């Protein structure tokens, strides 16, 4: 009965096969990068 | 001068010949422009 033990972790290669049928149905979005930083001060000009 | 009228040796150019034919009045000069332009710096790209 031990057999189920050894079974599931031996053929446990095709849980990536699984996650890749998950993955290619899964809906994808793309993130860009953030600006940081401390952003410089920098205001109107002396008008008259 | 204008001939047959009152003025005589008068200064300023007119409304009738300020061109004198020339071919244009050619200024060479430059420019600094100080303007508030649009940017995003290397950023709001995709992180690949």
């Amino acid at each position: 009965a031990s057999l189920i033990y050894r079974q599931l972790l031996t053929n446990s290669y095709t849980v990536d096969l699984s996650d890749e049928i998950q993955e290619i149905g899964s809906t994808k979005s793309q993130n860009v990068t953030i600006n940081p930083g401390p952003f410089a001060q920098t205001g109107y000009a002396p008008v008259n | 001068k204008l001939t047959r009228t009152r003025l005589d040796r008068l200064y300023g150019l007119p409304a009738a010949d300020p061109n004198n034919g020339k071919e244009y009045y050619e200024i060479a000069g430059r420019f600094s422009l100080i303007s508030l332009v649009p940017s995003n710096d290397d950023y709001q790209t995709p992180i690949a």
